[PDB]
């Protein structure tokens, strides 16, 4: 959802108040990224084990 | 070279080491990319 | 394009391309010319430090109430049949008396 | 409702129930009369 | 969070640009619906499995 992926992309366009907003969906982005990766990894590790 | 900086190459801002690659870019290309689409390659503006 | 004379008309717009030059936008706040300037897309302060590729300056002359009616998404007489702005654009917003 | 003679005052304020109708609001945009419009809960432009 | 849960609803009402900032409360909502059944799923394959 945010303008552009890169991080210094953002910071070189948007105001430090209104990178904020886009970075927010980043990382909210980015988090369930993570989540679901640690999410599959702890169900394949019990596969695993 | 061979040196972490933070670099802004011809409106990129970026921050890495940089190292003289081999690889072969068309005169039209200039800005390289990696599997994860970050920054690969890019080159100099002033003197290519 | 900014300080010109006369611009074209809203109904005929002249495309004046900026290219192979050197922009420095703080000679905007230097002296006092633009009542209302505003950047949705980017920052007017970081326009220094982070410069563009192709830039297009579209001069008009619209009345006086419109200026904000003319916005990326917005509607009007001008902006929904002469002249409109893409959803997605990212640019400044550039106005004066 | 637009060009009416004289409305009533903010302090009692009427209000007019439209139903059972047509509304073609293209005629607002046919001629220029609000000085400010603006649609927060929907579009201008899809209102038609 | 957005103002209804149908699509044609959200794309006839606010613009397009603002019916992006409406979908984004909905898809938002839908993948971490959606997400947390691929977690159950996975979770109750391994009960099964
Ligand atoms: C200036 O730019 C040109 C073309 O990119 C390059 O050939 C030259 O080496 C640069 N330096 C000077 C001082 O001209
Ligand atoms: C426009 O150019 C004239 C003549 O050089 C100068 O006197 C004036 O200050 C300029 N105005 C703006 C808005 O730049």
């Amino acid at each position: 959802g945010a303008i552009s992926s890169v991080l210094n992309d953002i910071l070189s366009r948007l105001d430090p108040p209104e990178a904020e907003v886009q970075i927010d969906r980043l990382i909210t982005g980015r988090l369930q990224s993570l989540q679901t990766y640690v999410t599959q990894q702890l169900i394949r590790a019990a596969e695993i084990r | 070279k061979n040196k972490c900086v933070n670099f802004n190459f011809n409106g990129l801002t970026g921050t890495g080491v940089l190292t003289e690659s081999n690889k072969k870019f068309l005169p039209f290309q200039q800005f390289g990319r990696d599997i994860a689409d970050t920054t690969d390659a890019v080159r100099d503006p002033q003197t290519l | 394009v900014f300080n010109a004379t006369r611009f074209a008309s809203v109904y005929a717009w002249n495309r004046k391309r900026i290219s192979n030059c050197v922009a420095d936008y703080s000679v905007l706040y230097n002296s006092a010319s633009f009542s209302t300037f505003k950047c949705y897309g980017v920052s007017p302060t970081k326009l220094n430090d982070l410069c563009f590729t192709n830039v297009y300056a579209d001069s008009f002359v619209i009345r006086g109430d419109e200026v904000r009616q003319i916005a990326p998404g917005q509607t009007g007489k001008i902006a929904d049949y002469n002249y409109k702005l893409p959803d997605d654009f990212t640019g400044c917003v550039i106005a004066w008396n």
